[PDB]
Formats: C-alpha cells, structure tokens, sequence
C-alpha cells in the first residue's frame, strides 16, 4: 500500500496546519483554537520524534519500544495540554501571561 | 607457487574476459540467450575505457538523408586501405542499424531529432552514392557521451540476466589443452585469491594496449591484457604495427577532443591561421581519415607551422559555432577542455597534437569473432576461444579506423560472439575435466613477480619502454631507427627478470597488478616495433620514409590488364602475424592473406583496392 | 627551479601488516615534476616513493568516478581536483567517508552497487516482443528530461557525504541510486513507472532523505541527486 | 541485489576491516548545520511541550501561581528580554527552516546558489523575528 507516501504527505499537512495554526492563535484566540493547536503540536512532535528515533535506533526490537514509549509521551503531553486548557487558563492565555513581565 | 596459493575452480557456461562495450555486450548476450556467463573485470565494468568514447556509432539508418549500409560498407573499405577483411566489413556495416536499434530499445538516450528519432551526424572518412556524393550523416550520437552511455546501458540491462560478474578480478593466463580454451585463470585483486574460471567458450575483450606509447589518450587500465594472453599462449595477433594516433587529443594532457565537434564545423588551424585540410584534402578537409589528419598535422610542425609557445602543436576553433550548437551536442568536451586546458571552447581555440588512439591490430578473428590460428598456411578456428572489440583483429578496420566505427564494432562483435555461442553449443555442456594443476605457470609467474627482489622499478622499465616507442614507433618511421627501436625493445624484455617490486601483500597489491600489466606491455611492444621494422611499405597509419608506396598484387594506379600478378610472398597486402617465444622474447613474423570475398557476393560485389585519396 | 614542496597526509591502513592501525603518512611532493591535479600527486607518491599507496584510478579526466575520495573534507573525483599550491597547508587525502576500507583509499563499495543492482536500472517495457525492430520515438521536449540526469558516472561521493546514507546505508539507497531509479522512472519508453515507485513505499528505501542536500554540492560532475528525490517524492505523494 | 547486500554486510561486520573516518574530517557544510540544528530545535521544541504538558497533568497549582512565584523573585529589564529571546530562538528558527523544508518539498529553490540565499535569510529571519518576539 502506500503506507510510506501516505506518512510523508499526512507529516506535511500537518506542519503547515501548524503554520497558519499558530499566528492566528495569536489574531483571535479561541478555546477550540487552543484544543486543536495542542492535537498539532502533538501530532507534529510525535511525527518528528519518530523519524529521529526511525533514523537513530536501530533493531527492529528496540525500535519499537521506542516507538511504543514515544506513543506514550505524546498520549500523554496531549492529555496534559487539553487538562491544562480544560482547567487553566489554556495555551493562549498562559503564553500571554508569560509574556505579559 | 603451489598451495601458498589455495585455486577456488568455477565451472560456467561461458566467461567473457572483459566488461568494456564489447565484453559486456557479448556477456549480456550469452545472458540473455541462457548460457550461464561470467564476465570478468579487473574494473567496475561502468569503469572501463569505453565510457571515454564521446562519439556516436555509425549506423546506416536513414534518419537525416536516405541512406544504404552499402555506402557505409564502402567507405570502410576504402578507409582501411584494402588490408581490411571485407567480410567481417560487409556484416558489420549491414548489422549496424538492427544493432544501434536494439541499443536504443534497451534505454540508451540517443539525442532525439524532430521527429522522435535518433540524431545523427558527420564524422571523417564518411560518404555518399559510394563515394561519388557527399559528407553523410550516419553517427547516431547520445549528446557526446556516446561511449558512457552504452556502458551504463549495457551494464544495467545485463543485471536484468544472471551474469555473474567477477569485478576486480585480474586474468592471467588462458587454460589451453589440446589446443582449445577452456576458459581463464584469473586474480583477485581484493584478497589475491587464485580463481580458475572454466568454461566452454572464452571471449577475449580486453581492450587495446595503448599504454605501451609514452602519451596517449588511453586509460591506465589499457595494457594489452588479452592480447598478452593469446601471445603466451602460443597463438598469433595480427597487424599490431598499425597503432592510429588520433590527431586532435590535448598538447598536455592527451585527453580527448571529439571528432564529432569537427563533424559539427570545428577547424584545425596552424600558426597561419589557416585549414591546411584542404591542401592535403580537397573534399574531406577536416573530416578524413585519421591517418592522413595526423600525419598532416605532423607535416605542418615538421615544416615549422606549429602554432604552439614552444611550435609544438596546432590550434583547434570552435568559437565560430554558435554557443547553443557548442553545448546541446558537445557539452563534454566543454568542460574537458575548461578543466584540464582551461580553454573556452566558445572564446579561445583549444591546443592539439597526434597521441596514440585506436589499435587497429589484435588477436585475429573471422567476422564471427572466433579467434583463428594459422597451421601450414590455413586459417583454422581455436576451438572454444572468441575476441571483440579492440582486443580483436577481424580486420574490419585494417590499417585504419574510421571514426564511430570501434563502438560499432564492440555492439556489433559481442552480438556476434553470443549469436555464434548460442548457435555452436548449448547452455549446460559439462566442462571437460581441466588437469589439476592447469594455470600453473601463472600462479608462479605471480609469485615470482610478488617476490621479485631486484634493481629496475616497474616503473622504469614502463617508462623505458614508453619513450622508446614514443621515439622509434611514432607517426613516422623508417628502418635506421625502427632497428634501434627493435633493439632497445628486446633489451628492455630481457631486463623484465631484474624487476624489483616493493609490495608484498595479498590484498590490492597493486604493484603486482602493475608488474603483470607491464609483462603484457612489453610483450605487445615486441611484436608491434617488429612487425613496423618489418613491413617495407607505407599503408594505412603505418607510414614509412624509406618506403613511401603502398604495395599491392598490382599497381592498381595504372591499368590491371597487362600487369602482373605479383606473388604473394612479394606484394605486402597481407596481415602480419606475430608470435613471441616468451622465452626468449624473440619474434617470428608470418603472414596472412586478406580476406576480400564478401559474405554474400551478389548482395555486395568485393572493391577492388585503387588510390585512397581523400 | 627552486622546488615548491606541498605536504600530502594520507589515510594508511595495511590489511596484511598484523595489528596495524590507520594512520596518516606525510609525503612532500615536489609541485614542478608533477601535474596539476591531486591524482598525479597520488600517482607519482607511488611511483617515485611509496610503491605501497593504494587507491583506485582508471580514466584521469573525471569520466567514470574511480579516484573518488575524500580531499580536504570534501568528496571529490582526485584526477579533477587541482592540488592547492598554497605550500602552507597539508591535503588531508582520506577514503570515502563511514565505509569499510579494503587498503589506504579504496572504500569497499560492493553495497553501493548491490543497491544500483536493486533499482532495475533498465529499461522495462509492457510488451517486450517489438525489442529491437523498432526505433522507439521520443520528442525532443521528453528527451530533454533526462537531462543532468543520465551523467552520472557512480562515483558515490554523493551517497558517502549524506548524513542518512551514513545512519542507515543498510536499508536506505542513497542520492546516486535513487537519482537512478529517478532518471529510470522519468524515462519516455519505460512502462513501469507505477511499480518503480511502489518499490520505495518502505520507511528507509527513500524516506531516510531529509533534504540535506550533502549530495548535490559533493558532485563532481555538477549534477543534483537531491533534486532528484524530491522529484520522487512528490511523484509518490501524486501519483 | 539481497544476497549481494547480505553478504557485504555478512563479511564487512565480521571482519577486521576499519571503517573510514567522516564527521570528524567532513567539512561542515552550512545547511548540513542547519538541518542538524532543525532536528535540534525540533527535539528541543517537542521537549519543552512534553514537559509542560506532564507538568499540566502532575504539578500541583495553577499557572498564574508559578507565574507569580517567578515574578516575586524580580530579575530586571534585561533578563526578561534575553530570557525571552532564549526562549523562542529555537521556535523562530525552527518555524522558518520548516517553512524552507516545505518549500523545498514542493521541489523548488533546490539549486546550490539558492541553498545558501535560502539559509542567509532564515538565518536572518530567524534572528529578526526572534528580538522582534521578544520585544513585545
Ligand atoms: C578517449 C577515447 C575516446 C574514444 N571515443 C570514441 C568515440 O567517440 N567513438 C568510438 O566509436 N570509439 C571511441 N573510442 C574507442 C572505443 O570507445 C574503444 O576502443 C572501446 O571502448 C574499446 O572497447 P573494449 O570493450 O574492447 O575495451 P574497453 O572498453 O577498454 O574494455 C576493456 C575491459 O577489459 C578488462 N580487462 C582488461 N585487462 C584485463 C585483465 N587482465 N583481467 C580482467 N579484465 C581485464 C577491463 O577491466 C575492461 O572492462 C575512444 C577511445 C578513447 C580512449
Ligand atoms: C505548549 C505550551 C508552550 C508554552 C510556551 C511558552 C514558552 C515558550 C516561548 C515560545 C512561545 C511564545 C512566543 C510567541 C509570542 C507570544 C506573543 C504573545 O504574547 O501574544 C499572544 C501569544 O498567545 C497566543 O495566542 C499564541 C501563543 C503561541 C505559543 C505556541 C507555543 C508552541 C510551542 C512552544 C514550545 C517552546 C519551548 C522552547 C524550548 C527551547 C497572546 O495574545 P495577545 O494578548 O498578545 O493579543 C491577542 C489578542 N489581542
Ligand atoms: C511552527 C511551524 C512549524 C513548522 C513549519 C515545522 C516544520 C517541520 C518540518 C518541515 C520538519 C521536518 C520533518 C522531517 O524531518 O521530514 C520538522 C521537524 C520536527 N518538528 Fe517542526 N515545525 C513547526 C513547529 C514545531 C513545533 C512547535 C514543534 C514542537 C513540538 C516541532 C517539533 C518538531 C520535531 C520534534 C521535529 C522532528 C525533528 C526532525 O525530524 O528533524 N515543530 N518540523
Ligand atoms: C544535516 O545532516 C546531518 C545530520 O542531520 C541530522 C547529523 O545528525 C549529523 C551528525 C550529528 C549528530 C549529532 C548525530 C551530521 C554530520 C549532518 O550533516
Ligand atoms: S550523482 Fe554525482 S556524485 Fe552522486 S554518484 Fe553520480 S556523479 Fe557521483
Ligand atoms: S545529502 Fe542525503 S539526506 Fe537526502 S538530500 Fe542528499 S540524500
Ligand atoms: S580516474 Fe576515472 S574518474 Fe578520476
């Protein structure tokens, strides 16, 4: 199938959605803006994150550990990132307050 | 020597001993037929010296203007100086468009014309309306890098078979019982492991020997490997005093220039300025024979025309084409001659001398490519034994090489090695049982070469032998010197046991790799410095200053009636068969008569040798 | 007249010599008794001082990619590289970079050319029995696309200089294969131009290239592998 | 071919055969430095993110608490405004050299003169963007 081509394409996508997902959260901030820019930056990262580990660990057995411990940080920093939106001030806010000193 | 050397025995169908254009044609052939081949190469077969070929092949199809292999044929022939054998001329010239069509159906990207199909040009030597007519266009080009593209394309398509290719493997030596072949052993250059690669038919397509002369446009790699072979192995070569020095190969480095860019309007010029091709050539002018260019060339210098600093060299213009023709079809030898002469093929003319190009001579071989013997005056076939390409003699270039007409000849002379393998044997003959200690006397020439404590370099001896071939056997000879050179040669073989090598290893030892492709040169050297002293005519690019004629049967310029039919033993139409007493490196010369028949007398009638004048 | 004398460090390794470990070997050359590239350096090192240097070399003009190796850092053809005459530097002559040495320069390349090998680097047609009888036709616009395409001489400086061919050279084929299978795919008179590209839907035939473009600097001959790939990519993304 | 790529490896591995240097000795070439410092950055990037992510789900508190708890502990005009620029260096360069990589994925701009204009400007971009963040 095109299990590769299809990887490689849907990686793109996402880096632009990023792209244009992260100035207009700064043009008009949005809880559902806050909730989908946490999905992409943990698609985004989980993606990258597994090339880097595609690239550096080789064997097929501990490359899917890896693999599987990386499904586990991402499954994880995105309950975080809803948590924090759902219960804190969200992405946007908190940023701002930051950069607010 | 002995079990210091554990011998690995391989038993194919087929070896091919060589992975130029015509080594890997002929292996890609037994391939695709089903033999089982094993090709051979002491390089990456994509390595070999064809890819240095810019310039088409010549085909008679009739792309550009309406054209007859027939007219091709003849201008062969008339090209070669009648010592060519018209038989092996007649098949190739009525093969070379079925065989340039198969190449481009294989992928090789032949420059495209108007109308989708193989562009064509003009190179030196060709005609029309036999003869009568004028420059054809018969060189179907891939964009001046003719030779790299047939190499890529026959080495790529012949990984679609199951040739099982030896690369880097050196070969020593045929495995001769019984007067037949029963194939090679060879050297592995990475581990330096004797292997003996038997099989049922050898093809010998090693390539030429140009290293022999000090400058040449030759690979390091053309070192009369086969030709060497078939001398130890006590069969003849044949008219290897002819040695073409194609005349426009760089003054300093003897790197190549394309005939095709004068094809395309190039002009040599002197230090006049002026195309002295029409004073020697009236109608041919810069596109002739390249025997007649370089000894023109020579004969402007001689007289002092030479346009060089130090008036040792003649000018080449291109500038005069326009820049869009200079680098669609010759982007090549643009960069070529900006990177090594730094001239500008736009701008500046680029500086060119006569090096050694092409060997016309070779192990002899019928159009078939079986190589022959010569027993009590008969032409007999060694069984088991092929040659193509440079390494070969069919004679279909004779005493000289129309330009296009080498890439033809290895397409057209490997396919003609495999279609008489595949038509004499069939695929799984058992290999006879080889004795158990055949190829010996390889192994311990090897040893006694890699542990050859003495006093002369393998590098001096080379440039020894080098510079008295640059001296003795040059574009221009005569017997006062060709004497000296024959001496100076015989002195230096007999030298070849002081030889003082410095690397002892078994794993890419190429001290031993360059000791044994010097015991092939020298062996080349012999006999072709001694089949120039012997040939009392001028012929061809063998030209001589105390014999300015070309002696025939009859004096063709005058009327053929009344004359005498001078004796064989007389005349000197007649190819030189050399054999060399490894020994005592002495060299016993017969001769043998020039095949003139046809292969189909009523299709094309034998021409009859005349004036060759261009 | 008064000798220029340039400092040549070249990788040794001796297979034979038991224990031996590679070093770097100085040898001054003299600049007016050789010529002008750094293969005649390499070449009169061996024939006029140390019989013993080992590297490949076949054509002396650039045309084949046998003298391939890695000169002051950088993998260039050594019969086209001009020897720096600045006499206060030493050329640092290294093999290919992260392969398996045979002796001093010659990198074993056996895998480079297994995976040409697994391309199918030739012409593959739907109906094979018209071969040889007919002159294929190609325009001259769809001649043109296999142009800076078709030069390559399989030198491998381009793959021994990409950092993903290094990681993984087991399993991803590298800019000059995969510039191949390109040149192959983008050929007028192929007709498996849909299963040329099927063979590279695995995570590391192609999709170990991450644009460094180490490839199309490296090559001698001028030519762009990486542009190459991403022609691929795209290709398999819009098939 | 399988068996010629099994045997290379089969027989390289098991033997004494050196492997060639190539880091060390390869020059660094600039986009060969930027590309490893976008997988640099990346890693960095996605780093940070996971993190505060973990810390969103275990650390006890809010954000405006930990936010004040560092504002009480003043640092000055000078340590924000490089603190910030340290902060989002790696995600100004990062963005723009991806937008260089999808650039170059639609094939374009993949000529030796054009890789070194390209990195000049993301350079530049990059640090332009960077102060420009860091000083709102
Ligand atoms: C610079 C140059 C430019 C040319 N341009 C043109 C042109 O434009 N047009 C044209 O028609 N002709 C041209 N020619 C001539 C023509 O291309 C060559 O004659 C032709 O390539 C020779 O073919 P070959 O396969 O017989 O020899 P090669 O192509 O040289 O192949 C010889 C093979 O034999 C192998 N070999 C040799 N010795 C041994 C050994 N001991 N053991 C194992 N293997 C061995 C080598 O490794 C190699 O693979 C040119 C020649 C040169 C030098
Ligand atoms: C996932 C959590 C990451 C937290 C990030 C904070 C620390 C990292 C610093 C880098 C990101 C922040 C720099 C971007 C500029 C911020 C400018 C700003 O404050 O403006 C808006 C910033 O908030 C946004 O809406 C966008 C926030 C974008 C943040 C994207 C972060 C993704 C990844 C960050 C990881 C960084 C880790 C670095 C590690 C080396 C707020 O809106 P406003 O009040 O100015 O006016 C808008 C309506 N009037
Ligand atoms: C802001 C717009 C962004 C764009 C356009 C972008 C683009 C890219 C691109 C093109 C790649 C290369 C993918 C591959 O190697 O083929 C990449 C890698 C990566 N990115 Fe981003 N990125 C952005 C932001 C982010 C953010 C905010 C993060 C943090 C999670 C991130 C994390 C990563 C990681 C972890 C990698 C993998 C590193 C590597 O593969 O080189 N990116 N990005
Ligand atoms: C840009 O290409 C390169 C990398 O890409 C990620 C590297 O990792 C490396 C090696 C560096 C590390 C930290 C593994 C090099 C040399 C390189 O050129
Ligand atoms: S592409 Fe350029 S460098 Fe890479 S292999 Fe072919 S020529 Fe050599
Ligand atoms: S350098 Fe290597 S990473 Fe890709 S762009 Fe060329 S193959
Ligand atoms: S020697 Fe053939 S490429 Fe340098």
């Amino acid at each position: 199938s095109k299990a590769a081509s299809l990887h490689w394409t849907s990686e793109r996508v996402v880096s632009v959605l990023l792209l244009g997902l992260l100035p207009a959260a700064y043009l008009n901030p949005c809880s559902a803006m806050d909730y989908s820019l946490a999905a992409a930056l943990t698609l985004h990262g989980h993606w990258g994150l597994g090339q880097v580990v595609t690239d550096y660990v080789h064997g097929d057995a501990l490359q899917k550990a890896a693999k599987a411990g990386l499904l586990a940080l991402s499954a994880l920093t995105f309950a975080g990132l809803c948590y924090f939106n759902y219960h804190d001030v969200g992405i946007c806010k908190a940023v701002a307050m930051l950069w607010k000193l | 020597i002995s079990a210091q050397y554990p011998v690995v025995d391989h038993e194919f169908d087929a070896v091919v001993v060589g992975a130029g254009g015509a080594g890997l044609r002929a292996a890609f052939g037994l391939s695709e037929a089903g033999f089982n081949t094993a090709c051979v190469t002491k390089l990456f077969p994509t390595r070999s010296h064809t890819v240095a070929a810019q310039g088409g092949i010549n085909a008679a199809l009739g792309n550009m203007e309406e054209d007859n292999w027939r007219w091709h044929f003849y201008d062969t022939v008339k090209g070669s100086d009648w010592l060519g054998d018209q038989d092996a001329i007649h098949y190739m010239t009525e093969q070379a468009p079925a065989a340039v069509v198969e190449l481009e159906n294989y992928g090789m990207p032949f420059s495209r014309t108007e109308d989708g199909k193989i562009y064509q040009r003009a190179f030196g030597g060709q005609s029309l309306k036999f003869g009568k007519g004028g420059q054809a266009h018969r060189c179907c080009c891939v964009a001046d890098r003719t030779g790299h593209s047939l190499l890529h394309t026959l080495y790529g398509r012949s990984l679609r078979y199951d040739t099982s290719y030896f690369v880097e493997y050196f070969a020593l030596d045929l495995l001769m019982e019984n007067g037949e072949c029963r194939g090679v052993i060879a050297l592995c250059i990475e581990d330096g492991s004797i292997h003996r690669i038997r099989a049922k038919n050898t093809v010998v397509a090693t390539g030429g020997y140009g290293r022999t002369y000090f400058s040449c446009t030759s690979a390091h790699t053309s070192t009369g490997d086969g030709t060497a072979m078939i001398t130890r192995a006590g069969l003849p070569c044949q008219d290897l005093e002819f040695v073409q020095f194609h005349p426009t190969g760089i003054y300093g480095a003897g790197c190549l220039i394309t005939e095709g860019c004068r094809g395309e309007g190039g002009i040599l010029i002197n230090s006049q300025g002026e195309r002295f091709m029409e004073r020697y050539a009236p109608v041919a002018k810069d596109l002739a024979s390249r025997d007649v260019v370089s000894r023109s060339m020579t004969l402007e210098i001689r007289e002092g025309r030479g346009c060089g600093p130090e008036k040792d060299h003649v000018y080449l213009q291109l500038h005069h084409l326009p820049p869009e023709q200079l680098a669609t079809r010759l982007p090549g030898i643009s960069e070529t001659a900006m990177i090594f002469a730094g001239v500008d093929v736009t701008k500046e003319p680029i500086p060119v001398l006569p090096t050694v190009h092409y060997n016309m001579g070779g192990i002899p071989t019928n159009y078939k490519g079986q190589v022959l013997r010569h027993v009590n005056g008969q032409d007999q076939i060694v069984p088991g034994l092929y040659a193509c390409g440079e390494a070969a003699c069919a004679s279909v270039h004779g005493a000289n090489r129309l330009g296009a007409n080498s890439l033809l000849d290895l397409v057209v002379f490997g396919r003609a090695c495999a279609l008489s393998i595949e038509e004499s044997c069939r695929p799984g003959d058992k290999v006879p049982p080889i004795k158990p200690n055949a190829g010996e006397e390889s192994v311990m020439n090897l040893d006694k070469l890699r542990f050859a404590d003495g006093s002369i370099r393998t590098s001096e001896l080379r440039l020894s032998m080098q510079k008295s071939m640059q001296n003795h056997a040059a574009v221009f000879r005569v017997g006062s010197v060709l004497q000296e050179g024959c001496g100076k040669i015989s002195k230096l073989y007999g030298d070849l046991k002081h030889l003082k090598t410095f690397d002892r290893g078994m794993v890419w030892n190429t001290d031993l790799v360059e000791t044994l492709e010097l015991q092939n040169l020298m062996l080349c050297a012999l006999q072709t410095i001694y089949g120039a002293e012997a040939r009392k005519e001028s012929r061809g690019a063998h030209a001589r200053e105390d014999y300015k004629v070309r002696i025939d049967e009859y004096d063709y310029s005058k009327p053929i009636q009344g004359q005498q039919k001078k004796p064989f033993e007389e005349h000197w139409r007649k190819h030189t068969l050399s054999y060399v007493d490894v020994g005592t490196g002495k060299v016993t010369l017969e001769y043998r008569p020039v095949i003139d028949k046809t292969l189909n007398e009523a299709d094309c009638a034998t021409v009859p040798p005349a004036i060759r004048s261009y | 007249t008064a000798p220029r004398i340039k400092k040549f460090a070249i990788y040794r390794w001796d297979p034979d010599k038991a224990g031996d470990k590679p070093h770097m070997q100085t040898y001054e050359v003299d600049l007016n008794k050789c010529g002008p590239m750094v293969l005649d350096a390499l070449i009169k090192i061996k024939n006029e001082v140390d019989s013993t240097l080992t590297f490949r070399r076949s054509c002396r003009e650039g045309i084949c990619g046998s003298c391939a190796m890695n000169i002051n850092g950088g993998n260039t053809l050594a019969c086209t590289r001009r020897i720096d005459t600045n006499l206060n530097k030493v050329s640092k002559i290294y093999p290919l970079p992260h392969m398996y040495v045979i002796k001093d320069l010659v990198p074993d390349l056996s895998n480079f050319y297994a995976q040409y090998k697994s391309i199918e680097p030739y012409l593959k047609k739907k109906d094979e029995s018209q071969e040889g009888k007919q002159q294929y036709l190609q325009s001259i616009e769809e001649r043109e696309k296999l142009d800076g395409l078709y030069e390559c001489i399989l030198c491998a400086c381009c793959s021994t200089s990409c950092p993903s061919y290094w990681w993984n050279g087991d399993k991803y084929l590298g800019p000059a294969v995969l510039m191949q299978a390109y040149r192959w795919m983008i050929d007028s008179r192929d007709d498996f131009t849909e299963e040329r590209l099927a063979k590279l839907q695995d995570p590391f035939s192609l999709y170990r290239c991450h644009t460094i473009m180490n490839c199309t600097r490296t090559c001698p001959k001028g030519l762009n592998p990486g542009k190459a790939i991403a022609e691929i990519k795209k290709m398999m993304a819009t098939y | 071919a399988k068996e010629e790529m099994e045997r290379f490896w089969n027989k390289n591995i098991g033997s004494n055969r050196p492997l060639s240097p190539h880091i060390t000795i390869y020059s660094w070439s600039l986009p060969m430095a930027m590309s490893i410092c976008h997988r640099g950055t990346g890693i960095a990037l996605s780093a940070g993110v996971s993190l505060f992510g973990m810390s969103a789900l275990l650390l006890p508190g809010n954000f405006e608490s930990y936010l004040e708890l560092v504002k009480s502990l003043c640092l000055g005009p000078a340590l924000i405004h490089t603190a910030k620029f340290a902060l989002v260096f790696p995600l100004m360069y990062h963005t723009w050299n991806g937008i260089r990589h999808l650039m170059w994925d639609l094939g374009k701009g993949l000529k030796i003169p054009q890789l070194y204009q390209s990195g000049v400007v993301v350079l530049v971009l990059t640090v332009l963007s960077s102060m420009g963040l860091a000083a709102m």
